[PDB]
Formats: structure tokens, sequence, C-alpha cells
């Protein structure tokens, strides 16, 4: 089972921060794209109730 | 240039708000102020001045 991460800039979380002078509000904020994929499904069980 | 102003009591997190400094002119229209004079020759020779 693959995490599948891709990121803009660099390889992991991004992180940028922004200065409004109109409202004197400080932004931090984050981002990264995720997929997660089997590359074979079967070699996995759940365990049902 | 308009007047001084006082600053705003304002929120956290507000907007500042514009009050520019403004402008005017006031126009001078030099008016032509002139004064005349005629003598005649019989009286500029005559004259004891
Ligand atoms: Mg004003």
């Amino acid at each position: 089972i693959h995490t599948i991460l891709y990121a803009p800039n660099g390889q992991d979380v991004e992180i940028k921060d922004y200065e409004d002078p109109i409202r004197d509000i400080t932004g931090v904020n984050g981002r990264l794209h995720v997929d997660c994929q089997y590359s074979q499904g079967r070699s996995s069980a759940t365990v049902q109730y | 240039a308009s007047d001084e102003e006082f600053a705003r009591p304002t929120g956290q997190g507000a907007e500042i708000r514009d009050d520019g400094e403004t402008y005017t002119t006031v126009a001078w229209n030099a008016t032509k102020l002139t004064e005349g004079s005629r003598v005649t020759d019989e009286m500029r020779d005559q004259a004891m001045v």
C-alpha cells in the first residue's frame, strides 16, 4: 500500500505565512496533496464483526 | 491641504479605513490696476514744477 505525497515546493508539507496590513492579521496556511493506493489489495484482509 | 484629523478607535482584526490627505486650491486671478494722467504741452511749459 502506497501513500502518494505531492507538494509543488519541496517534497513534504508546505507552510506559508501572510501579513494583512489592512486588518493586522497574520495567517499560517498548510498544504499537502495526498492519495493512497494498493499496489496489491489481495495483500490485505479486513476483520469484520 | 486638508486639516489634521484624529485617528479612529478600531477593533482588532477590523479594516483600517481611509481618510487620506485631501487637497484644494485658492485661485489667484490678478486684476489689472491702472492709472492715467494727461497734460498739454503749454501746461507742461508754463508750470513752475
Ligand atoms: Mg476627514
